[PDB]
């Protein structure tokens, strides 16, 4: 039993698949030539693919653009996986069409118990290995901040919040780090950290993006 | 040669699948594993290379 399923072929038109010689991340676009993912992504030499399904055949829908720079937000703590957030500027800028588009950001915060839509081609197995070709989907609702803090003691900040089902089973694994969560249209978390994936009363965490948006906006424009 | 050296791998707690090595002191060799992006341990190598000259002898 899998949690989630296949999303299709190119119908998360945002997703980005972060390569250095094999898939390691992914990210969301949020223009022609911006994308964010998570701090701990980080790397020389990335690679962009846009426009995929199965990441490892060439399907002919694809953009594979270089970064140009990388910006890990000047506040992350490799220890508190606090402030979790970087973008990364093309080299070129994409060309945008219905295989290939950005993803809004958000004017608010989500509340708990709003239904999202986590996408990645991380691991599909709890315990064990299986990375899928193909771009998978989980329909996954946000958890109260109280109920964050109870399953992780200590260690969620302000930018974190959970989202996921605390029976187990369907949640973001290995390979899905720095890739979206989408909620209503809007771009609210971005893939992160967990006790394993999967597990009963843990969750995974998230990065926050509704506090980032003054951030990330005058990042890219002053860049 | 050393004693972080035989430790196993860790992933840790992040999301990333980053590929790097670890001494496997049972194979005697230098591996690889998947690595989390975050709080690494000592037995994580970016290159076999630097693997086997931190480790190999253990
Ligand atoms: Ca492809």
């Amino acid at each position: 039993i899998v949690g989630g399923y296949t999303c299709g072929a190119n119908t998360v038109p945002y997703q980005v698949s972060l390569n250095s010689g094999y898939h390691f991340c992914g990210g969301s676009l949020i223009n022609s030539q911006w994308v964010v993912s998570a701090a701990h992504c980080y790397k020389s030499g990335i690679q962009v693919r846009l426009g995929e399904d199965n990441i490892n055949v060439v399907e002919g829908n694809e953009q594979f653009i270089s970064a140009s720079k990388s910006i890990v937000h000047p506040s992350y703590n490799s220890n508190t996986l606090n402030n979790d957030i970087m973008l990364i500027k093309l080299k070129s800028a994409a060309s945008l069409n219905s295989r290939v588009a950005s993803i809004s950001l958000p004017t608010s915060c989500a509340s708990a118990g709003t239904q999202c839509l986590i996408s990645g081609w991380g691991n599909t197995k709890s315990s064990g290995t299986s990375y899928p070709d193909v771009l998978k989907c989980l329909k996954a609702p946000i958890l109260s901040d109280s109920s964050c803090k109870s399953a992780y003691p200590g260690q969620i900040t302000s930018n974190m919040f959970c989202a996921g089902y605390l029976e187990g089973g369907k949640d973001s694994c290995q390979g899905d780090s720095g890739g979206p969560v989408v909620c209503s249209g809007k771009l609210q978390g971005i893939v992160s950290w967990g006790s394993g994936c999967a597990q009963k009363n843990k969750p995974g965490v998230y990065t926050k993006v509704c506090n980032y948006v003054s951030w990330i906006k005058q990042t890219i424009a002053s860049n | 040669r050393p004693d972080f050296c035989l430790e196993p791998p860790y992933t840790g707690p992040c999301k990333a699948r980053i590929i790097r090595y670890f001494y496997n002191a049972k194979a005697g060799l230098c591996q690889t594993f998947v690595y989390g992006g975050c709080r690494a341990k000592r037995n994580n190598f970016k290159s076999a290379e630097d693997c086997m000259r931190t480790c190999g002898g253990a």
